[PDB]
RNA sequence: CUUGGAUUUACUGAAGACUAACUACUGCGAAAGCAUUUACCAAGGACGUUUUCAUUAAUCAAGAACGAAAGUUAGGGGAUCGAAGAUGAUCAGAUACCGUCGUAGUCUUAACCAUAAACUAUGCCGACUAGGGAUCGGUUGUUGUUCUUUUAUUGACGCAAUCGGCACCUUACGAGAAAUCAAAGUCUUUGGGUUCUGGGGGGAGUAUGGUCGCAAGGCUGAAACUUAAAGGAAUUGACGGAAG
């Protein structure tokens, strides 16, 4: 609940006591119940190992990477996303992989991920349609809906609020170095406007 | 009418031809209608021959040659004077011109 | 001002032993300081050389090598093998109408860990005999001349080391065999090895390379 | 024996480059255009503007120890022409006459193996 | 005029009669 | 009788929320509602739970894939990338 | 080609379709050839080849899963495995 | 845009398009269209056939599939070009031609759209009528040729036949108003089968109704009124900021 990517639960054996170790794993798409999944340096390219990312070819798809070695999933963690490995520094022992925002960043080989594509993608794709369908959807997250729009409030209420017609008054383009209380609108903004041509 | 029984161009049993971009303007001009010219000239101009010759570090050594495919659209052609308006008759005439 | 050529230092290029005119010439730096060494900075440069001055024949005059400078000593250079072209003008004097133009490439490494890609250029040979305007190739027969170029370009290039491969792309080693192996599908003309390009080198060895400049 | 440089002259329909490098051409000589010799805009490809950036540069490479050179001519390449502008025949001429040895010989105008859209659009320049 | 453009003075013309019928 | 012309599975929204945004999901939710074919037993028995839980009622198997088909697009391109990438390395 | 040589099996010569019709023919020492569909379960796969191998009897296996060797029979329902009892008309046992 | 190093130079790297030369009075496809390699998957024409079935066929209202480019919807990509826009020129004026940027678009995935000088301005099937040389694919017989390999069962080349194609050259028995046409011929000596379209120029592919489309629009589609001409091919002259 409140996740659209399903989790999967995978058993596996304790090396050093007579246990059985139960993990959440994020659920890639085309992981199915009974399958075997391989985690350590030496297992094979297939969809929901986990490998280190040096194991990894250029080009290969990854999911719930870490940052660092051992924070155990760091990105590329929603449903339909992915990592993409682009490049390699085995002297450096460093890799280049792009992010599912479009950043390239530099990762320790030794940190791990786990091969294919985040389960449930293309959620986006259908409109909720309803202001229950929202409802429903923030209620299993957190208290953050309905929005109340500021520039409809008072002037104690917002930064935007007042006057005999609803306008923001002065630029909603805050600075950087704005404190808490002025924050309210593009924070820090490069530009405005619908954005046109490439990025 | 017909100026041309060819329609101007070299398309049969074809539907479609890659154009190509004049020399002179750009001009998209469809591959088998442009006008096509081989062209293999010196580096140097014929009275630039002694001196390379002379100043060559290289004894015998042979000037490689300038190799070309020259594109006009008719447009292009025609104000170069790549070629020329001929009567209806001479119109037929596709063997080249004896020059060289 | 500070007149910049007062503070440049000349050095000595010089070519493997699989060459034959070492001496290929002279470059120049700027002076070694405590802040940038001139060696480190000399270094990895790439020079673009005919075979014909590094072999003193002009029939070699069409292909230019790129030599990569690895290791310095002192005032001399030490190069190795970057890479092969063939001139412009050669290349567009080989394309002709009429005739059928089979070209095929295939990415190989040594056994000296050295990945190349070897460009294979062939084309169809007119008989003396043949009365007809154009020389033509059916397309089933270009696939087979392309299928025999790259299972021999992969025979002769993954089977030697680097240096051996220099050895043979001089006297066009691999040129002439795939000839005589594409001779019974159609003949051919002016097979040639047009272009040899490095894409990954191994670990450093200076020594390999000390073995290969006397 | 002799000391080689490597001439590279740029000859397009605007304006003409020659450019003397080392053999590797990391290192920069000489390198003086055609507008550096006239004040006009127009004859800055002119032949004669280009001998004159040709002997300017000859004598620059007489003074470092530059004895001979190779010739890297080229056009303006790319999707645009392929052949040298009118600069580079005159040049290349007076580097003749300008006391230099001449090497290798060989156009490197960069040609595409198909290619971008070329500027102008389809119905090209009008004039 | 020219007859292409005569076809396209008449589809703005037209798109302007489909307009002010949308009104009633 | 063919009871709707073209709203489908959408007639349950009446007259609301727009006809772009319902034809939008109409071509969804068919997807969503639909029985699959088992890639494990061959029955066409595959139903979705939530979102990208796929169950088949007949050998009990679950396999996760996307919010309203059984596979998305991109996951059959990363199973065939990986495929080739995989056989590069084992040759 | 296998498939144009089970047809003409099914045509011509006995067969038995199904997993426990199979494993009673190997029993019996009836069975001449098992031809296991793609997507059987490899738990009862590996049961089907030790049968096999115990009856020493060959083992073919159909790229296609039940669904695709089900209608290379002519039956319109699914078939996950077969055993081919008499080889008649067909040659489906020289070649495997 | 440039002494804050422009342009140029060499090395390196990434992004997207696109497949130069080879490239042709050449090939494939129902048309639109199709050009790096290899692999996979399913199709197709022609030729070969002393194989097989025996009329299963041609053209087709209604109705379907595909359908350049541009355009629409939603994601991804957006290198270069570039509608719109802005700008520097030229000009009496230019919000045009020329120059510099540039947004949609160009690309791709799911769908719409159904239009082009979508032209061969030439419907499809069939038979006949005149000569000639080339060319592609298949097939059939023959070399002072070159070659595997030393030769055959090699391949290429050469010379002959054919079927199929894309076509080309000459002539006009014949046709046409003529240009021209091996079909636009076998049409007052008027009849092989069949589908579609036109009845002077406009108004007008407009209005209205219907129907399809998200829209842009597509298809069907008048009348009032107005007019003695509009137009085709060729000839002489005149003119041309066309050549010789
Ligand atoms: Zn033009
Ligand atoms: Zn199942």
């Amino acid at each position: 609940p409140g996740r659209g990517a399903p989790l999967a639960k995978v058993a596996f054996r304790d090396p050093y006591k007579y246990k059985l170790r139960e993990e959440t794993f994020i659920a890639n798409e085309g992981v199915y119940t009974g399958q075997f999944i391989y985690a350590g340096k030496k297992a094979s390219l297939n969809v929901g190992n986990i490998l280190p990312l040096g194991a990894c070819p250029e080009g290969t798809i990854v999911s719930n990477v870490e940052e660092k070695v051992g924070d155990r999933g760091a990105l590329g963690r929603t449903s339909g996303n992915y990592v993409i490995i682009i490049g390699h520094n085995p002297d450096e022992n460093k890799t280049r992989v792009k992010l599912p925002s479009g950043a390239k960043k530099i990762i320790s080989s030794d940190a791990r991920g786990v091969i294919g594509v985040v389960a449930g993608g293309g959620r986006i794709d259908k409109p909720l349609l309803k202001a229950g369908r929202a409802f429903h959807k923030y209620k299993v997250k957190r208290n953050s809906w309905p929005k109340t729009r500021g520039v409809a409030m008072n002037p104690v209420d917002h930064p935007h609020g007042g006057g005999n017609h609803q306008h923001i008054g002065k630029a909603s383009t805050i600075s950087r170095g704005a404190v808490s209380g002025q924050k309210a609108g593009l924070i820090a903004a490069r530009r405005t406007g619908l954005l046109r041509g490439t990025q | 009418p017909k100026k041309r029984a060819s329609n101007g161009r070299n398309k049969k049993g074809r539907g479609h031809v890659k154009p190509v971009r004049c020399l002179n303007c750009a001009r998209c001009v469809p591959k088998d209608k442009a006008i096509k010219r081989v062209t293999i000239r010196n580096m140097v101009e014929a009275a630039a021959v002694r001196d390379l010759s002379e100043a060559s570090v290289y004894a015998e050594y042979a000037l490689p040659k300038l190799y070309n495919k020259l594109h006009y659209c008719v447009s292009c052609a025609i104000h170069a004077r790549i070629v020329r308006v001929r009567s209806r008759t001479d119109r037929k005439i596709r063997t080249p011109p004896q020059r060289k | 001002v500070v007149d910049p050529f007062t503070r440049k230092d000349w050095f000595d290029i010089k070519a493997p032993t699989t060459f034959e005119n070492r001496n290929v010439g002279k470059t120049l730096i700027n002076r070694s300081t405590g802040l940038k060494n001139a060696a480190d900075g000399l270094k990895g440069r790439v020079f673009e050389v005919c075979l014909a001055d590094l072999q003193g024949s002009e029939d070699h005059s069409y292909r230019k090598i790129k030599l990569r400078v690895d290791e310095v000593q002192g005032k001399n250079l030490l190069t190795n093998f970057h890479g092969l072209d063939f001139t412009s003008d050669k290349l567009r004097s080989l394309v002709r109408k009429w005739q059928s133009l089979v070209e095929a490439n295939v990415t190989v490494k040594t056994s000296d860990d050295y990945v190349l890609r070897v460009f294979a250029i062939a084309f169809t040979k007119r008989q003396p005999n043949q009365i007809k305007k154009t020389t033509y190739a059916q397309s089933s027969k270009l696939r087979e001349v392309r299928k025999k170029m790259i299972e021999i370009m992969q025979r002769e290039v993954s089977n030697c080391t680097l240096a051996q491969l220099t050895s043979k792309l001089i006297p066009e080693v691999i040129g002439r065999e795939i000839e005589k192996s594409t001779q019974t599908i159609f003949p051919l003309q002016n097979v040639h090895i047009r272009k040899v390009k490095l894409l990954k080198q191994p670990k450093f060895d200076l020594g390999s390379l000390l073995a290969l400049h006397g | 024996s002799q000391v080689f440089g490597v001439a590279r002259i740029f000859a397009s329909f605007n304006d003409t480059f020659v450019h003397v490098t080392d053999l590797s051409g990391k290192e920069t000589i000489a390198r003086v255009t055609g507008g550096m010799k006239v004040k006009a805009d127009r004859d800055e490809s002119s032949p004669y503007a280009a001998m004159l950036a040709a002997q300017d540069v000859a004598a620059k490479c007489k003074e470092v120890g530059i004895t001979a050179v190779h010739i890297k001519l080229r056009a303006t390449g790319g999707t645009k022409t392929k052949t040298p502008g009118p600069g580079g025949q005159s040049a290349l001429r007076a580097l003749a006459r300008s006391g230099l040895r001449i090497g290798r010989i060989e156009d490197v105008t960069p040609v595409p193996s198909x290619s971008t859209r070329r500027k102008g659009g389809r119905r090209g320049r009008r004039l | 005029m020219r007859d292409k453009w005569r076809k396209k003075r008449v589809r703005r013309l037209k798109r302007k009669r489909r307009k002010v019928r949308a009104r009633s | 009788t063919k009871r709707t012309k073209k709203v489908g599975i959408t007639g349950k929204f009446g007259v609301r929320y727009g006809s772009s945004l319902r034809r939008q999901t109409k071509k969804l939710e068919v997807q969503q509602h639909a029985k699959y074919d088992c890639s494990f037993c061959g029955k066409r028995t595959v139903q979705r739970g939530a979102t990208g839980i796929w169950n088949c009622k007949s050998c009990k198997k679950t396999v996760a894939g996307g919010a309203y088909t059984v596979s998305t697009a991109a996951a059959a391109t990363v199973r065939s990338t990986i495929r080739r990438l995989r056989e590069l390395a084992e040759a | 080609n296998i498939n144009s040589k089970l047809a003409l099996t099914i045509k011509s010569g006995k067969y038995t379709l199904g997993y426990k019709s199979v494993v009673k023919s190997l029993r019996t020492g009836k069975a001449k050839l098992v031809i296991i569909a793609a997507n059987t379960p490899v738990l009862r796969k590996s049961e089907l080849e030790y049968y096999a191998m115990l009856s020493k009897t060959p083992v073919y296996y159909f790229q296609g899963g039940n669904n695709e060797l089900g209608t290379v029979c002519g039956k319109l329902f699914r078939v996950g495995t077969l055993s081919i009892l008499d080889a008649g008309d067909s040659d489906i046992l020289s070649s495997i």
